[PDB]
RNA sequence: AGCUCGUAUCAGUUUUAUGAGGUAAAGCGAAUGAUUAGAGGUUCCGGGGUCACCUUGACCUAUUCUCAAACUUUAAAUAUGUAAGAAGUCCUUGUUACUUAAUUGAACGUGGACAUUUGAAUGAAGAGCUUUUAGUGGGCCAUUUUUGGUAAGCAG
RNA sequence: GAGAACAGAAAUCUCCAGUAGAACAAAAGGGUAAAAGCCCCCUUGAUUUUGAUUUUCAGUGUGAAUACAAACCAUGAAAGU
RNA sequence: GGUUGCGGCCAUAUCUACCAGAAAGCACCGUUUCCCGUCCGAUCAACUGUAGUUAAGCUGGUAAGAGCCUGACCGAGUAGUGUAGUGGGUGACCAUACGCGAAACUCAGGUGCUGCAAUCU
C-alpha cells in the first residue's frame, strides 16, 4: 500500500543545516510574536513537538493566536477551487519573522517623514515607488578608455 | 624548574580478575578490602565471550583505586617484591605504568584461613597537578602539550624515586 | 478492464474557469481557537469598554 | 543466455543503476585492468598524451570497453613493443543494465505473463559517457604518435557512434600545458610519485614544502 | 591526533560559551523562554555562582542582543558591611543574597514593602504578597553548571534572596539540615549555619584539638583576634547594615580609565600586519634555503 | 434564477523586497557507498627464510581515474509563499475578572493629524454572494520532464 | 592506540584521540553530545471534562498528532516538562 | 585596554605545534568537623584564601599551517535551464533567439565582533 504518512517525502525538508545541528540558538525563543505579525514557516528537525506539515514549510501567514509555547498561524491553502484558512498551532521554533513586514514598516515610516517634509517645504516628494526607469542619455568619453577591438577567437579544443 | 610542574601519583588501581562469581569473589573482595582500607567495586562482565565461563553481567572482577598517602605507601609495598625495578615495557604512552603481581595474601599480610589465593594488577595513574582542568565540571578545559606526561618523563621520575631502573631483561 | 488510476490533466483549467478566489478576510475575524484565557479577558474588557464609553456619552 | 545486441542499450534512456545494496545480484564487469603498457613509467618518459573522445552521449558496454582495450593493446604493443606507452581507460562500468528474462519455448504464453511485473533482472554492466568525455587516454614519447593514433583508430571500431582522436595539449596525463609544464619541471617543484607527479604549492607549511621540494628553494636562491 | 582536513571541515563547533563550558544552553533555553502571551515581560534570573576568593550574584534580564543586568553584587563589597574574611563561605552567600535582594528592591522602588524576615529562623518562607498591592518581585534561580546538593552555598544565596524581600520560587529539600527519615528541615541547624555555625564550631573544635591548624588556617581571623562566638554578632551587624543602606557605593577607580587602557595596551601584544608576515616568511625561506 | 452594491477586499500577470525548496548541474586531494593505479612509511596480532637479523600479509599518509534514483558540502533555471496601507501609521488616554514587580504590556478602543500619488506596474471585461439543477465521472494526442520495456500507433 | 600476573584476538582495569563513524523495542528516513544515548533517584500525565486545529479529506468519518483551557497530579531547587 | 559574571551572533571564534602574559582577575592550588558523594575530598560538597605558582587552564601572538568566512572582470556567462522556431541531425543530442544563471576550481583578503554590569599600574 502506498504511503502518504504525515512526514512522507521529508528526507530533506527537515535536514538541519550543515554544521548547524544540535540545539538551536536562543533568539528564536527570545523574539516576540504579537497578533497580526506575518511570519514564515521554516520547520526545525530537532524539535519534534509542534512540527508543521511538510506543505507549510516555507509558507507565510499572520499570527491569529499566541500561546504558552506556540503561536497560531493562518495560512491560505489552495485545495480544490479555492483557498482555505489553515490554522496551525506551531511551536515557536519552526517560525520566524518575515522581513517583508520590517521593510514595509520602515518604508512606511520613511514615507511618513517624506509626507511631513512635503507638508512643510518641497511638495510632491514622489511618495510612490518607481520601477527601474530606462537609463537617461549620457556622454561616454574616451581618455585612456580608447575603444579596443574584440575579435571572435578561433575554436581550440584544449582536450 | 617549577614548584608544581612535576609528576605525581593520583591513583593506583588494583585489579583482581576472578574467573567466576561467589565465595571466591567475596574472598577477593575482602582481601583487597583490608589491603586498601576501603571496599572495592565489582566489575560486571561487559559481554559474554562463550569461551571463558563468563556471561555478561556476572561479576567477574574486583578492582579498587587508592589516592594519596595510601597509594604512595602501597606502591612502595608493591615494589618491595618487584625488586624496585621494571622493564622498558609496562610504561604506557600516556605516562601511566603497571605491573601484575601473582600473590599478596601471604606476601604482605598474614595468610588467614578461608581466603584462598589471589594475584593482582597494580596500575599507577601517573601525572602532574593541574589535570583537574580536564575533569572539573565548569570550564572543562584540556591540558597542554608541556603539562602532558610521557614515558620518558615517567622513567626519569621513576629513576628519581624508588632507586629504580628500567629494562630488567 | 484496466481502468486508469490518476490524472491531473485539465484540473487546473477547471480550477481557473470560475477562478481561484481569496477567502475574503473580514475585520474582526472569528475568535475561534484563539487562547480561551485571552478570550474571556476580551469578554470582560469589551463589556467594560462599552459601559465606559456609553456612560461617558450619556 | 545469448547476449543482447548493444543496439538495445545504446542510449542513456534510464537513470544510473549502480551496484549497491538495492541492486544486489549483479554479475562482474568484463573489463578489469584499466592501466596498460609501461604503467609505472615516470611522467617525463611519456610527454605526449592522446585521447579517444566520444563526440556524443551514449552508453559504452563494459565488455565493449574490454575488447577495445584488447585490440588497442595489441596493435600498439606489436608495433612499438611492450613498454613504449601507457594507456588508461578513463570511463568505468558502473551502470548496471537490466534484461526482462523471457521464455520463448513452445506455447510459453501460458507459463509467462509478458509485461506484468516486467522489472528486468541485471544483464551486465555499461559505462555512461557524455559529449566531450575521454574514453581512452594513451601517453607515449612523441615519436610514437603514428603508432598510438593507429592503435586508437583500431580501438574506435569497437565503439558505437562517433569518436575522435584528439592530441591533447597537456603534458602526459598531467593537467598542465606542455611549454609551461616545461618551466615547472625545470624550476623543480615536481616530485615523482611512482607514475605521476606532486606539485609545489605557494600555500603550505614552509617546513613541509622544504622537506618535499628543496630543489625549488635552491634553484630560486641560486 | 593528526586530525584530517575532512574532519576539521565537517566539525560543527558548539556555541562559544558551551565550547568554553561556562553556560548550559539546554537549561538556559528553558530558563529564558517565556510564556509567549507575556510578550515583553522579561524572565529575570538570579544568577549566583562562585569563583574562588569571590562570590558573584546578580539579577539578569534576557534581551535579544544580550543579557542586561538590573543590579549586581560581589564579595569585595561585603567588607563595607563588615564581613572581612571568608568572603565566599555559605554565610557570605546568604549575606550577599540579602544584599542583592534589598539592592534590586531598592532599585525598583519596593523598600517599605517586602521587608523579608529580620530574625531569620531558617524557616522556608516565600515572601507573601501584600494584601491589595503589587505581588512580590519574582526572580528565577540559575545555579548554572554547578551541581545541586543538599546544603549548598548556591542555596544559601537562594535563602538570602528569598529573605531579602525578593520572591524566588524554591523548596527546602536542599537546605542544610534536611533529613530523609523526616521531611522537615532543621531550623536551628539552618539558622546556626547562617551566622557561621558550621564555621564557628570548627573554630572552637580546632582551638580545643590543637593550635597549629587553628593558626595556619584562619590566620586572617587570627589577625582580627576574633574567636568563634563573635561571628554571629558580626553577621547580625552586617545583616542590619545591609538592611540599612544597600545603595551600592562603587569603587574609587584610582588610576582611572585612560591609564588602565594605555597601561594594558603598553604590554599587550599586537597582530603583525600582512607586510610583516610576507617579509618574515621571505626571511624564513631565504634562511632555510641559505645553502642548508 | 437571480440578489447586494457600483469600480471595489481583485488578477493563471509582473517589479522591489523577502523567504522556502534539494531537482538539473557540480562534488568526491569533502562525509557515507563505489571504484583504477601506484609512491612513502608497521607492533615480536603470524615473516613463509638464519629465534632482533633486506625479506613482502596488512594499515595509514600525500596522490591519481571514473562514478551514484533510494550519496552529498555546494547549488541553479522554472515553478512557489508573502507584502507593497485608510481594515494603515502616529499621538494621547479608556476597559479588562488577562498579564505585569508595576498606574507593565496585549487586545479592543475614545478623541486628533494624515490630496496633489491613500504610498509599485498593468488590466479590471462590473465586483461580491446565494440558491438550484442538467450532463460528466470509458478519455485521446503533441512539444518538453520522466517510469517499466528491446521497442511500439505499448502501458503509467 | 598505548598499557597492566595468570589473561592470548576477544575476560577486567587505566589513560589518550574520538562531530558522532554508537544508542534510542521493532523496517527505512530524519533527529539527538554537560542529550532524545548509558547508569542512578522519584513516580504514573499511559488521568478527567471536553472543545478547537493539522494530515488522509468531501476540508466527512476513523486513525494519528499538535496547541491550549478548566482540574488533579508526577518530577525538579526552580524555570520548566 | 585587559579580566570576571551573564550573554548575542555560533569556527573570521574551530584545530595542530611554539611562545608571551606587567596589575587585577581567573585557575591550579591548601585542608576535611559539619552539609554532601563516591571505592577513592579524584569529581562533587564544606572551610581558608591561609603554603605558592603561572606549570597548566584562560587570554593573546606566531605558522608561505589544515580548516572556516568573504570577495574577484578566477573558472564562466561555461554547465545547466524557461520560452521559440516548418532549426540541424536518422538519433542520441546539438546550434541559435530572447532570458536566468551556477558549483568545483585560481587568486586576494581575513582569523572574531559585540551588548550589559563589575573590576584592574
Amino acid at each position: 500500500g502506498k504511503s502518504h504518512g504525515y512526514r512522507s517525502r521529508t528526507r530533506y525538508m527537515f535536514q538541519r543545516d550543515f554544521r548547524k545541528h544540535g540545539a538551536v540558538h536562543l533568539s528564536t525563543y527570545l523574539k516576540v510574536y504579537k497578533v497580526g505579525d506575518i511570519v514564515d514557516i521554516k520547520a526545525n528537525g530537532s524539535i519534534q513537538k509542534g512540527m508543521p506539515h511538510k506543505f507549510y514549510q516555507g509558507k507565510t501567514g499572520v499570527v491569529y493566536n499566541v500561546t504558552k509555547s506556540s503561536v497560531g498561524v493562518i495560512i491560505n491553502k489552495m485545495v480544490g477551487n479555492r483557498y482555505l484558512e489553515k490554522r496551525l498551532n506551531l511551536r515557536v521554533e519552526h517560525i520566524k519573522h518575515s522581513k517583508c513586514r520590517q521593510e514595509f514598516l520602515e518604508r512606511v515610516k520613511a514615507n511618513a517623514a517624506k509626507r511631513a517634509e512635503a507638508k512643510a517645504q518641497g511638495v510632491a516628494v514622489q511618495l510612490k515607488r518607481q520601477p527601474a526607469q530606462p537609463r537617461e542619455s549620457r556622454i561616454v568619453s574616451t581618455e585612456g578608455n580608447v575603444p579596443q577591438t574584440l575579435a571572435p577567437v578561433p575554436y581550440e579544443t584544449f582536450i | 624548574q617549577n614548584p608544581m610542574r612535576d609528576l605525581k601519583i593520583e591513583k593506583l588501581v588494583l585489579n583482581i580478575s576472578v574467573g567466576e562469581s561467589g565465595d571466591r569473589l567475596t574472598r577477593a573482595s575482602k582481601v583487597l578490602e583490608q589491603l586498601s582500607g576501603q571496599t572495592p567495586v565489582q566489575s560486571k562482565a561487559r559481554y559474554t565471550v562463550r569461551t571463558f565461563g563468563i556471561r555478561r553481567n556476572e561479576k567477574i572482577a574486583v578492582h579498587v583505586t587508592v589516592r594519596g598517602p595510601k597509594a604512595e605507601e602501597i606502591l612502595e609495598r608493591g615494589l618491595k617484591v618487584k625488586e624496585y625495578q621494571l622493564r622498558d615495557r609496562n610504561f604506557s604512552a600516556t605516562g601511566n605504568f603497571g605491573f601484575g603481581i601473582d600473590e599478596h595474601i601471604d606476601l604482605g599480610i598474614k595468610y588467614d584461613p578461608s581466603i584462598g589465593i589471589f594475584g593482582m594488577d597494580f596500575y599507577v595513574v601517573m601525572n602532574r597537578p593541574g589535570a583537574r582542568v580536564t575533569r572539573r565540571k565548569r570550564c572543562k578545559g584540556t591540558v597542554g602539550n608541556s603539562h602532558k606526561t610521557t614515558k620518558e618523563d615517567t622513567v626519569s621520575w621513576f629513576k628519581q624515586k624508588y632507586d629504580a631502573d628500567v629494562l630488567d631483561k | 478492464a484496466k481502468s486508469k488510476n490518476h490524472t491531473a490533466h485539465n484540473q487546473t483549467r477547471k480550477a481557473h474557469r470560475n477562478g481561484i478566489k481569496k477567502p475574503k478576510t473580514y475585520k474582526y475575524p472569528s475568535l475561534k481557537g484563539v487562547d480561551p484565557k485571552f478570550r474571556r479577558n476580551h469578554k470582560h474588557a469589551l463589556h467594560g469598554t462599552a459601559k465606559a464609553l456609553a456612560a461617558a456619552k450619556k | 543466455m545469448a547476449r543482447r545486441p548493444a543496439r538495445c542499450y545504446r542510449y542513456q534512456k534510464n537513470k544510473p543503476y549502480p551496484k549497491s545494496r538495492y541492486n544486489r545480484a549483479v554479475p562482474d564487469s568484463k573489463i578489469r585492468i584499466y592501466d596498460l603498457g609501461k604503467k609505472k613509467a615516470t611522467v617525463d618518459e611519456f610527454p605526449l598524451c592522446v585521447h579517444l573522445v566520444s563526440n556524443e552521449l551514449e552508453q559504452l558496454s563494459s565488455e565493449a570497453l574490454e575488447a577495445a582495450r584488447i585490440c588497442a593493446n595489441k596493435y600498439i604493443t606489436k608495433t612499438v613493443g611492450r613498454d613504449a606507452f601507457h594507456l588508461r581507460v578513463r570511463v568505468h562500468p558502473f551502470h548496471v543494465l537490466r534484461i526482462n528474462k523471457m521464455l520463448s519455448c513452445a506455447g510459453a504464453d501460458r507459463l509467462q505473463q509478458g509485461m506484468r511485473g516486467a522489472w528486468g533482472k541485471p544483464h551486465g554492466l555499461a559505462a555512461r559517457v557524455d559529449i566531450g568525455q575521454i574514453i581512452f587516454s594513451v601517453r607515449c614519447k612523441d615519436v610514437n604518435k603514428p603508432v598510438v593514433i593507429e592503435g586508437l583508430r583500431r580501438a574506435r571500431y569497437k565503439f558505437p557512434g562517433q569518436q575522435k582522436i584528439i592530441l591533447s595539449k597537456k603534458w602526459g596525463f598531467t593537467n598542465l600545458d606542455r611549454p609551461e609544464y616545461i618551466k615547472k619541471r625545470d624550476a623543480g617543484e615536481i616530485k615523482d610519485d611512482g607514475a605521476f607527479v606532486k606539485f609545489l604549492s605557494k600555500k603550505g607549511s614552509l617546513e613541509k614544502n622544504y622537506n618535499e621540494f628543496p630543489e625549488y628553494f635552491q634553484n630560486l636562491s641560486a | 591526533d593528526a586530525k584530517s582536513s575532512a574532519y576539521s571541515s565537517r566539525f560543527q563547533t558548539p556555541f562559544r560559551r558551551r565550547r568554553e563550558g561556562k553556560t548550559d544552553y539546554y537549561q538556559r533555553k528553558r530558563l529564558v523562554t517565556q510564556h509567549k502571551a507575556k510578550y515583553n515581560t522579561p524572565k529575570y534570573r538570579l544568577v549566583v555562582r562562585f569563583t574562588n576568593k569571590d562570590i558573584i550574584c546578580q539579577i539578569i534580564s534576557s534581551t535579544i542582543t544580550g543579557d542586561v543586568v538590573l543590579a549586581a553584587a560581589y564579595s569585595h563589597e561585603l567588607p563595607r558591611y563588615g564581613i572581612t574574611h571568608g568572603l565566599t563561605n555559605w554565610a557570605a552567600a546568604y549575606a550577599t543574597g540579602l544584599l542583592i535582594a534589598r539592592r534590586t528592591l531598592q532599585k525598583l522602588g519596593l523598600d517599605e514593602t517586602y521587608k523579608g524576615v529580620e530574625e531569620v529562623e531558617g524557616e522556608y518562607e516565600l515572601t507573601e504578597a501584600v494584601e491589595d498591592g503589587p505581588r512580590p518581585f519574582k526572580v528565577f534561580l540559575d545555579i548554572g553548571l554547578q551541581r545541586t546538593t543538599t546544603g549548598a552555598r548556591v542555596f544559601g544565596a537562594l535563602k538570602g534572596a528569598s529573605d531579602g524581600g525578593l520572591y524566588v520560587p524554591h523548596s527546602e529539600n536542599r537546605f542544610p539540615g534536611w533529613d530523609f527519615e523526616t521531611e522537615e528541615i532543621d531550623p536551628e541547624l539552618l539558622r546556626s549555619y547562617i551566622f557561621g555555625g558550621h564555621v564557628s564550631q570548627y573554630m572552637e573544635e580546632l582551638a580545643d584539638d590543637d593550635e597549629e591548624r587553628f593558626s595556619e588556617l584562619f590566620k586572617g581571623y587570627l589577625a582580627d583576634d576574633i574567636d568563634a562566638d563573635s561571628l554571629e554578632d558580626i553577621y547580625t551587624s552586617a545583616h542590619e547594615a545591609i538592611r540599612a543602606d544597600p545603595a551600592f557605593k562603587p569603587t574609587e577607580k584610582k588610576f582611572t580609565k585612560e591609564q588602565y587602557a594605555a597601561e594594558s595596551k603598553k604590554y599587550r601584544q599586537t597582530k603583525l600586519s600582512k607586510e610583516e608576515r610576507a617579509a618574515r616568511v621571505a626571511a624564513k625561506i631565504a634562511a632555510l634555503a641559505g645553502q642548508q
